């Protein structure tokens, strides 16, 4: 597979892609910002289990839209008034404005796109408003002793509004899985390895493996997550892992590497 | 109170332009697009199109093509449409709306002016010429005719409003480039032609107000 | 340019019963639906915003639901206040469009049409013209329709039709069939007839005219 491959100044070739590679890639990222339509687009090959995403949202008097489209084919990532589909509210993280309760609406601009609601802490902290991901209508989060992620998606109007989701507010299980992350030697070790509460809806005890794309290390997590949550899409984006085991189970503890 | 209130109604004739207006009230003029919606006789509603105020944009239906203009004053908080070389199938009731410009759907074709009335034809004022109609156990009909008029309206009454019993007043079909039609009053077989029955027809535009009552025929 | 198709473009119905209505769009609009509401006197306001959301003051009885691209209004328990004219709107792209509207009806007994026939009046004879008015009066359902006879001969030009909206005392229709001719043409035949059909009677109502 070859994928055309642009640099955000814009200077392009034709990138052979390396061994597992099969998804060309291109990366549109735009800021409205009282008038000046600000557009950088990245190109290049990208590994497997990804797919067309985008997020757009609101900050303050601006406006960040995120957009990613990809496909199988060779150079495929080649050359590529007013619409109104949904009503969703929209902050961020980035100006303390989802932390507050200045929440802006946002037109959905896409019949695809959907109310998103989501929250990241480890490794923006919250972010709401318009955007795509495959299966979406739904909510699925996680979290473990540290990390904590959650991703509401619905399809009504201003359906992703009220308080901002804290994991601490949120009710305890009952369910208790095992809580560790890092590599199995100096990481996810069984006595590295211990039982956390599982919390809201993520009831499901959840190991995965994978690869850190960024570095050539592989990596593992275990924790608290939901069933949509159980995914290998879900989890290569949220930590950038591929290459990935997803194992889920509803026992309290069938999470433990004995069991694995 | 938020308020939209539109120019009157346009008698005009065919090839001419008109300027109709959409005077607005209540909000912040500026932040809404004024639409307006064409509606033909016993038709249903169309989209013209829509302008902003205070910018230098707006948007139309493609088959309004040459048709609508737009335009806007911000100092009168006044939104207007043109429509120039008009035809027969320009007679329509215009009304306008607002859509916000923001996002926040509750704002969008929220409220509503209650419209302009343009009828577009070539003939001139023309009073009605009355005919009368004349001939059951208990009932009998009598009837009423107005027909070769322009413009519209005509009200039509019986016996100068006393009887307004089994009256039935038609709306009017264009009979040439002149309107025309009937109205149908029903009353006791034994009260006819005991005493006297009047149909009352006054054309405001002509100025006039004619009447003819109903007598046996041979 | 997405389009709707709105129906039932006409239905009838009495006091308590629930009601919908649907449009149809081509496209996918999201929940960027509308329905508006038309007096009889032309005065339309909003009921319906986004698919669901209820406006302001309106009775809880309306309500909005999308299926796919089946966006449908709804009704529970009429009113009298209810009977008229409605329509949908979609905003999601330019240019926007309507519903082909749908005209709601009291449902009410059967009842047969006064029949009348009425001659040329002798001062529209001078004026040189002549016209024949049936009046059909006071008749439900609306279901119906006209026939005029020169001779037996049903004629196709120089009718012209008005009706009412249903009454809202008796809550019945009206109709006013008018044949127009003028001197020769007229002056030569000897039987004129409006004939006309309803659900009320198997022998279509006739009223025989010979002018003499």
């Amino acid at each position: 597979l070859r994928c055309m491959q642009c640099k955000t100044n814009g200077d392009c070739r034709v990138e052979e892609c390396a061994l597992g590679q099969d998804l060309c890639r291109t990366t549109i990222v735009r800021l409205w910002e009282e008038g000046e339509e600000l557009e950088l687009v990245e190109k290049s090959c990208t590994h497997s289990e990804k797919t067309n995403r985008t997020l757009s949202y609101r900050t303050g008097l601006k406006i960040t839209s995120l957009t990613e489209v990809v496909c199988g084919l060779d150079l495929c990532n080649q050359g590529n008034s007013r619409s109104r589909y949904l009503e969703c509210i929209s902050c961020g993280s980035s100006d303390m404005s989802c932390e507050r309760g200045r929440h802006q609406s946002l037109q959905c601009r896409s019949p695809e796109e959907q109310c998103l609601d989501v929250v990241t802490h480890w490794i923006d902290r919250h972010l709401r408003g318009c955007g795509y991901l495959p299966g979406c209508p739904g909510s699925n989060g996680f979290h473990n002793n540290d990390t904590f992620h959650f991703l509401k998606c619905c399809n009504t109007t201003k359906c992703n509004e009220g308080p901002i989701l804290e994991l601490e507010n949120l009710p305890q299980n009952g369910r208790q899985c095992y809580s560790c992350k890092g590599n199995s030697t100096h990481g996810c070790s069984s006595e590295e390895t211990f039982l956390i509460d599982c919390r809201g809806p993520m009831n499901q005890c959840l190991v995965a493996t994978g690869t850190h794309e960024p570095k050539n290390q592989s990596y593992m997590v275990r924790g608290c997550a939901t069933a949509s949550m159980c995914q290998h899409a879900h989890l290569g984006d949220a930590f950038s892992m591929n290459h990935i085991d997803v194992s889920c189970c509803t026992k309290s503890g069938c999470n433990h590497p004995d069991l694995d | 109170q938020v308020q939209l209130q539109q120019s009157g109604a346009e008698l005009m004739k065919p090839g001419a332009s008109v300027k109709l207006s959409c005077k607005a009230a209540g909000y912040t003029f500026t932040a809404y697009w004024i639409e307006w919606i064409r509606q033909r006789p016993g038709h249903g509603l169309e989209w013209i199109g829509e302008i902003l105020p205070g910018s230098s944009s707006t948007n139309c239906n493609e088959m309004f093509k040459g048709k609508a203009t737009f335009t806007a004053d911000t100092s009168s908080n006044s939104a207007y449409m043109q429509l120039s070389s008009l035809t027969t199938e320009d007679s329509a009731i215009y009304y306008c709306t607002r859509d916000f410009s923001g996002d926040r759907s509750n704002l969008y074709f929220d409220v509503w002016g209650t419209g302009t009335t343009v009828t577009v034809s070539s003939a001139k004022t023309t009073p009605p010429s009355v005919y009368p109609l004349a001939p059951t156990n208990s009932m009998v009909t009598l009837g009423c005719l107005v027909k070769g008029y322009f413009p519209e309206p005509v009200t039509v009454t019986w016996n100068s409003g006393s009887l307004s019993s089994g009256v039935h007043t038609f709306p009017a079909v264009l009979q040439s480039d002149l309107y025309t039609l009937s109205s149908s009053v029903t009353v006791p077989s034994s009260t006819w032609p005991s005493e006297t029955v009047t149909c009352n027809v006054a054309h405001p535009a002509s100025s006039t107000k004619v009447d003819k009552k109903i007598v046996p025929r041979d | 340019d997405i389009q709707m198709t709105q129906s039932p473009s006409s239905l009838s119905a009495s006091l308590g019963e629930r009601v919908s209505l649907t449009c149809r769009a081509s496209q996918d609009i999201g929940s960027s639906l509308n329905w508006l509401q038309q007096e009889p006197d032309g005065t339309i306001k909003r009921l319906i915003y986004a698919t669901s959301s209820l406006d302001s003051g309106v009775p809880k009885r309306f309500s909005g639901s999308r299926s796919g691209s089946d966006y449908s209004l709804t009704i529970s328990r009429l009113e009298s206040e209810d009977f008229v004219d409605y329509y949908c709107l979609q905003y999601a792209t330019s240019p926007y469009t309507f519903g082909g509207g749908t005209k709601l009806e009291i449902k009410r007994a059967d009842a047969a049409p006064t029949v009348s026939i009425f001659p040329p009046s002798s001062e529209q004879l001078t004026s040189g013209g002549a016209s024949v008015v049936c009046f059909l009066n006071n008749f439900y359902p609306k279901d119906i329709n006209v026939k005029w006879k020169i001779d037996g001969s049903e004629r196709q030009n120089g009718v012209l039709n008005s009706w009412t909206d249903q009454d809202s005392k008796d809550s019945t229709y009206s109709m006013s069939s008018t044949l127009t001719l003028t001197k020769d043409e007229y002056e030569r035949h000897n039987s004129y007839t409006c004939e006309a059909t309803h659900k009320t009677s198997t022998s279509p109502i006739v009223k025989s005219f010979n002018r003499n």
